[PDB]
DNA sequence: GACTATGCACGTAAAACAG
DNA sequence: CTGTTTTACGTGCAT
DNA sequence: AGTCATTCATGACCTTGGT
DNA sequence: ACCAAGGTCATGAAT
C-alpha cells in the first residue's frame, strides 16, 4: 500500500544524522589522513608499487572499486593533490607530467597521468605486514581494509585544518615527548612553528595556538636589487600564484600605491595578498569522534596510538617465531628416530592415517605431525641435523627479545625513538 | 528536460538523482501516468539567489504553483541524505501546501538482495533486520540509485515502498529544520550534534 | 642543431601510411571483433568474469582493458564495452551490463562510475580454448602482460555480427556444418541454410541478398500491424535501425498532414517508404593479415580453414601435456619396485641436486624422470599407486592416442568440429528471425 | 587560450596535441621566447565551412598572416600521426609561403628511454627505438606513450629543437597532386589505390 | 557527468539552384 | 512551382 | 577533456548601505 | 566621498 508516513521533524532528523556521521570521515588525529586517502594510500600497496610507474584508470579503478565507493575524479583527483610537492610535506605519492603548476594549471585526466607509491610514503604503511592496525571489511565486503595506517612518520602534524610541519622537528619533539612525558614552551623549542613548502610571523601567536587549539602571519620570498641603467628591481621568485602573479598587475593598472621608495612596497604587500597568511586552526578526530586538539595532544594520541602499534608488532612477530620454534623443535627431534619414521609413513594407509599413527616414535603434535608428512623427500637429506640445532636458539632468541618488548615500558620506547630517529635521516627534511 | 507525462488525474512527477538515475527512470518508466536533479540550501542565501539557481528554478517551472504525487528517489549515499534533506527544506521553506497536503513525498529504495543459480534466474528493504529472513546462495547490497526494468521493482507497483512527507509536522518544528539543515550560524549545528 | 629537413611530398606520405597502416586493426575475418573488442573481451576472461561468477564494476575492469591491452584514452575502451551490452545491436551480447544499458531511444548511458557488467556465456563461446596454446599470440604494448591475435572463436561471430549484417547462430552453424563435409558449395544450395542476414529487431530483397553473398556488396529492405479502435475508428500502430528518429518522423508527418491508433491503409505504405519507418550488406574485413573483401562463402571458407588450426592445436598442446604426463607416470610406477632401495638413496645422497643425479643407477630413469622423484613428498610414500599408476599408464596412453588421432585423420577432424558447432546451436541456440 | 608571449624576434610559436600536452608546454615553457590543438581535412568542405571550424580559425587568429617557428608537436600515435597530416595541409592549402619559407615545421618527439637505480636517477633517452635503441640487462627499459608524460617534457623543449624537422623543403609542384590523392580525401579510388604500397 | 567538434565512408534523406 | 546537384545528417572507434 | 554549479566552515578580502 | 554591515570568493572531498 501507501507505505507509513513520518515527520519532517522526523524525516529531517534521521536523514541528516547519517550525513552528519559522514562528517566523521575526517583526518584522524593518528594516520593523519582523511579516508579517500587511507583508501587510495592502500589500494597502491596491495597492488605492489621501487617498481615501475603504474598508469592511472588502473590505479584508480581499482581504488575507486574495492575500496571507495563514491565516483572516480573524487578518488583520483585527490590523488594527483597527492602528487603535489607544493601543497604537502611529503608527497605521499610521486606522478609525472602533469601534476600541476603554481598557476591555474588543470591535470589531465586517467587517460594519461602515470603514478606510484613514494618512499617517504612507505613509512606510513610499513607494518600493516604484520597484524598492526586495526582491520575491518570492505564495503561490497569483498576484501577487507585497515582503519587508519599506522603510519611512522607523523603525517599528521607533518601535513578543520591543520598546518604542514617538518618531520625534523616532528619527531625531535616526539622523541622529547616519549621520555619526558608531562609543557609547551620547551616543546616549541624544537617546532618553532609550522614549515611551509612554499618566513612566519607571529611567534606570540603559533606560542598561545599550540595549547589553543589561532592566526599568525606569512611572508614572501622576494628581495631587492638594482636594475641596469640605474634603476630599482625588486620581485618575486600554501598560498597560490594564480592570483598574485595578477594582483600585481593589477595594483599596477590603476597605479594607486617587478623589475621597475621601498615603504610602498611593504603597503602592497598587505594588501595585494601577496604576504597574507595564515591561520591555524587545529581539529580532527580522536577516541572515534570529532574533537580539537593542539601540539600536545596531537604527539599525545599519536605516542600512545603508536605505542599500541609497536605492541602488535611484538604481538604477532613473537607469536609467528614461537610457532615457527615449536615447528623446528619437532623436525630436529624427527632427526633422532628419521628411520623409524620413514618406515612409519610407508606403512601408515592414507595420508590423514599417518599423521595420527604419529602417537607413538614421539608425543608430537598435528601442527608438529604436519610438518612432518608433509616434509618432502628432497629434505630427507638430514642437512638439518645440526642446523636445525642452532635453530632452537637462534628463533628462540627472537622469542625472548619480542616478549621483552612486551613487558618492558622503558625499552618499549627506545624501539620507536631509534626507529623515528632513522626516518628523520632516511628521510631527512631540511629546514624551513 | 523531464521525461514527457499525460493527464493531470494522479499528478505523479518523480524527482531522481543525477541524470544516470533520471535516465534509468525515463526510459524504465513502467510507471508515468520524470526530472533529473544534479539542491541550494534555501535558507542559505537571498531569495534573489535562489531564483537564480537552475535547481531550484526547474522545479519552479514543472508543475506551475509557485510561491502562492511529486516524489523524490534518493539512494542510501549518506551522500544521498543530504540531497533527500535539502529537496524537503526546498519544498518547506517554500511550497509548503505541496507537502502540508502531502501528495508529494520520498521514496524508499532497496538495500540487500539475493539471487542464486547461475543461468537459473531466481529483494529486500532493510539489510538489518528484514535481512534475516532471507550458505549456498549468494547476497548482494545496494550502491545507490545507480545499477537496479529492475528499477520498476520500485517504480512499477505504485510506490510498493514509498514515504508521506510532513504528516502533522506542526510549528516548533519549523524551529528545528532551521537548526539543522539551513545551516544557522555554526553554533546550532555543531550542537544539534549531540545525539550523534 | 635544427636537425634535418624533408620532403612534405615526403613527410605527408610516411605520416599517412601510419595511420592507414592502422586502419587495418577492422573485424577479422575470423575472430569477427575489432581489435578494442578482442582485448576488452580478453581483460574480462583473464580477469575470471565468466558468466558463472559475480557482476564486476567497471572503471574497474576497463581501467585494466584500458592500462594493459589498450593505449588509447579510457571512453574508446569502455563506451566500446557498453556497445556489447545492448542486445539490440548485435545477435548474441558478447558481455552482459545491468543499470542503464540504453535505451532504443537517445539514452546516454550512465559513466563508469555507475554500470557494472560481466562476461556473457555465448561470451564464452570465442574464448573457449585460449586456455592452451591454441590461438596464435604476441607482446603487450607495454611488453609487460602479451597478448592474443584475435580469439579462436566457436561461435562465428562474424556473420552473425566494411560492414557486416547480423544473422543467427542458427543459420551460421548449419551452413558450417554443410560446407565442411561438403567443401566446393554453390552459393545457392548454402543460401537454403542462410535465407538472409538476421536483426535481433522482415526483410524483402530475396533476389537481391541472393546475388549479395558472392558479390560481397549490395541492397537489401527491412519492413517494420492494424486493429479497430474502439467506437469504430483505425489502429495501426507499432510496437538495425533506431527507434528515436522514427518516433518523431511519425508525428512530424501529422504535423503538416502532407499523407498511432488514429482512413485508406495505402497512406501507411506511402509513409513506411517516406518516414524512414522501413527504410544494405557490403562484407568486408580483413584476411590472411591484409584488408579484403568477403562474401557468404569467403566468411565460411576462411573460417573453416582457419578454426581447422584451431581445433588442430588444441590438440597439438594436450597431446603434449599427455605424453609429459604419461612419462612421469610410467616414471613413478616404476619407481615403486625400487622404493625402498631410492628412499634409502635419497637419504645419503647429500645436498638435493646430488640426489636427483645419484638416480642415475637403481634406473635409467630422465631429469624431468628424476625430479618428480625427489620432489615426491613424504606423504605420498604410501604406495596407493601400486596398482593406480598402473592404471594410468593405459589411461593417458589412451588420451596420447586419441589426440595424435586428430593430427592424422583430416575426416575425424571435422567431425570434432561439427560436434562442438552442433553443440553450440543448442547450448546456444539462436531462435529464428 | 595560447601560452603568452613575447618579442616577434624569432617568432616561435608550437602547437601542441590535446590541453594535456597544450598544458605540459605552457607549465614546462623551459623554451617560450604555445597553443592546444583539440583539426579539419582543409580539402573536405567549404571554404565557408572551415572559416566556421573553431580549430582552423584559431590558427588563423593567433600570427597575423591569413589567406593573403611555428612548430608542430604530435605524438607517436598512429593518431599522432593523422593530427600532423592535416596541420601540415591546413598550413599548404592555406598559407602556403608559412611552410614555403620554412619558418614553421614538425616536431620530432622522444621514443624509449632507459632508467636505473631505485633512487639513484640515472637515466637515459633516445629518438628511434629501432636501430638508435641498440646502442643503449641489469637496467630497465620503457617506451614512450604520447606527448603525454615527460622539466622533462623540455628534453625536447629546451635546447632549440635538439630535434626538430623542416618541412616543404624544395616541395615543388606535382606534389600537390598527390597531397590531394591522399590527405584531401579524393573519391574513394584514389585513396583505396595510394594503400598499393603498404 | 552530460555538454560541446572532428576523421573516416558510405548511404540517402533534405537545402538551394534557375526564371 | 519541377526536377536537378548540391548539402547535411548519422553511425563506431579514435583524439 | 576541459566546461559548466554547490555543500559544507571559515576566514580575509571587495560590494553596497546611508546623505 | 567617510566608516559600517553586508556580500563574495577559495578551498578539498563528495554529488
Ligand atoms: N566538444 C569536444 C571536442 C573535443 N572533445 C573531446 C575531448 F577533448 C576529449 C575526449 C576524451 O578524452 C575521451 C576519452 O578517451 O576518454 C573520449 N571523448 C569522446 C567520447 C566523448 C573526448 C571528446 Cl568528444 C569534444
Ligand atoms: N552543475 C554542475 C557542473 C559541474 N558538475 C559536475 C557533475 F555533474 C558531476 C561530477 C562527477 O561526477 C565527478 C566524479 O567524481 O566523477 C567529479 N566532478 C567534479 C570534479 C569535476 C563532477 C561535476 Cl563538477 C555539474
Amino acid at each position: 500500500q501507501n507505505m507509513s508516513l513520518e515527520d519532517i521533524m522526523g524525516e529531517r532528523f534521521g536523514r541528516y544524522s547519517k550525513y552528519i556521521i559522514q562528517d566523521r570521515a575526517l583526518p584522524d588525529i593518528r594516520d593523519g589522513l582523511k579516508p579517500v586517502q587511507r583508501r587510495i594510500l592502500y589500494s597502491m600497496n596491495k597492488d605492489s608499487n621501487d617498481k615501475s610507474y603504474r598508469k592511472s584508470a588502473k590505479s584508480v579503478g581499482n581504488i575507486m572499486g574495492n575500496f571507495h565507493p563514491h565516483g572516480d575524479s573524487s578518488i583520483y583527483d585527490a590523488m594527483v593533490r597527492m602528487s603535489q610537492n607544493w601543497k604537502n610535506r611529503e608527497i605521499l605519492v610521486e606522478m609525472h607530467g602533469n601534476n600541476g603548476s603554481m598557476d591555474g594549471d588543470p591535470p589531465a585526466a586517467m587517460r594519461y597521468t602515470e603514478a606510484r607509491l613514494s618512499e617517504i610514503a612507505g613509512y606510513l604503511l610499513q607494518d600493516i605486514e604484520k597484524k598492526t592496525v586495526p582491520f575491518a571489511w570492505n564495503f561490497d565486503d569483498t576484501e577487507k581494509e585497515p582503519t587508519v595506517l599506522p603510519a611512522a612518520f607523523p603525517n599528521l602534524l607533518v601535513n578543520t585544518d591543520i598546518p604542514p610541519h617538518n618531520l625534523a622537528e616532528v619527531i625531535d619533539a616526539a622523541v622529547y615527548m616519549i621520555d619526558h612525558p608531562t609543557k609547551i614552551d620547551k616543546l616549541m623549542e624544537f617546532l618553532p612553528g609550522p614549515d611551509f613548502p612554499t618566513i612566519i610571523q607571529g611567534r606570540d601567536e603559533i606560542k598561545k595556538a599550540y595549547e589553543t587549539g589561532g592566526r599568525v602571519v606569512v611572508r614572501s620570498k622576494t628581495e631587492i636589487e638594482k636594475l641596469k641603467g640605474g634603476k630599482e628591481q625588486i620581485v618575486i621568485t600554501e598560498i597560490n600564484k594564480a592570483n598574485l602573479v595578477k594582483k600585481i598587475d593589477d595594483v599596477r593598472v590603476n597605479n594607486k600605491v617587478i623589475e621597475l621608495t621601498e615603504l610602498v612596497l611593504n603597503y602592497l604587500f598587505k594588501y595585494t595578498d601577496l604576504q597574507i597568511n595564515y591561520n591555524f586552526n587545529m581539529v580532527a578526530i580522536d577516541n572515534f569522534t570529532p574533537r580539537q586538539v593542539g601540539i600536545v595532544p596531537i604527539l599525545s594520541s599519536y605516542i600512545a596510538h603508536r605505542r599500541e602499534v609497536i605492541l602488535a608488532r611484538s604481538r604477532f612477530d613473537k607469536e609467528k617465531a614461537e610457532k615457527r620454534l615449536h615447528i623446528v623443535e619437532g623436525l630436529i627431534r624427527v632427526i633422532s628416530i628419521l628411520d623409524e619414521v620413514i618406515a612409519l609413513i610407508r606403512a601408515s594407509e592414507n595420508k590423514a592415517d599417518a599423521k595420527e599413527n604419529l602417537k607413538v616414535s614421539y608425543d608430537f603434535t598435528e601442527e608438529q605431525a604436519e610438518a612432518i608428512v608433509t616434509l618432502q623427500l628432497y629434505r630427507l637429506t638430514n642437512t638439518d641435523v645440526v642446523v636445525l640445532q642452532e635453530e632452537e636458539a637462534e628463533l628462540r632468541e627472537k622469542i625472548a627479545m619480542l616478549a621483552a618488548i612486551i613487558g618492558d615500558e622503558r625499552t618499549m620506547y627506545n624501539l620507536m625513538k631509534k626507529e623515528l630517529r632513522e626516518v628523520k635521516k632516511k628521510f631527512a627534511t631540511p629546514r624551513l | 528536460t523531464p521525461a514527457q507525462s499525460k493527464n493531470p488525474a494522479k499528478n505523479e512527477l518523480y524527482l531522481v538523482e543525477g541524470d544516470s538515475a533520471g535516465g534509468s527512470a525515463k526510459q524504465g518508466r513502467d510507471r508515468k501516468f520524470i526530472l533529473p536533479l544534479r539542491v541550494i540550501n534555501t535558507a542559505k542565501a537571498k531569495m534573489a539567489d535562489i531564483l537564480k539557481n537552475e535547481e531550484i528554478n526547474t522545479m519552479i517551472y514543472t508543475i506551475g504553483a509557485g510561491v502562492g504525487k511529486i516524489i523524490i528517489m534518493t539512494d542510501a549515499d549518506t551522500d544521498g541524505a543530504h540531497i533527500q534533506t535539502l529537496l524537503l527544506t526546498f519544498f518547506y521553506r517554500y511550497m509548503r501546501p505541496l507537502v502540508e497536503a502531502g501528495h508529494v513525498y520520498i521514496a524508499l529504495p532497496p538495500l540487500y538482495k539475493m539471487s542464486k543459480g547461475k543461468g537459473k534466474k531466481e529483494a529486500y528493504a532493510w539489510t538489518d533486520g528484514e535481512l534475516e529472513e532471507l550458505k549456498g546462495a549468494t547476497l548482494q547490497r545496494y550502491k545507490g540509485l545507480g545499477e537496479m526494468d529492475q528499477l520498476w521493482e520500485t517504480t512499477m507497483n505504485p510506490e510498493t515502498r514509498t514515504l508521506i512527507r510532513v504528516t502533522i509536522e506542526d510549528l516548533a518544528r519549523a524551529e528545528r529544520r532551521v537548526n539543522v539543515l539551513m545551516g544557522d550560524k555554526v553554533e546550532p549545528r555543531r550542537k544539534w550534534i549531540e545525539d550523534n
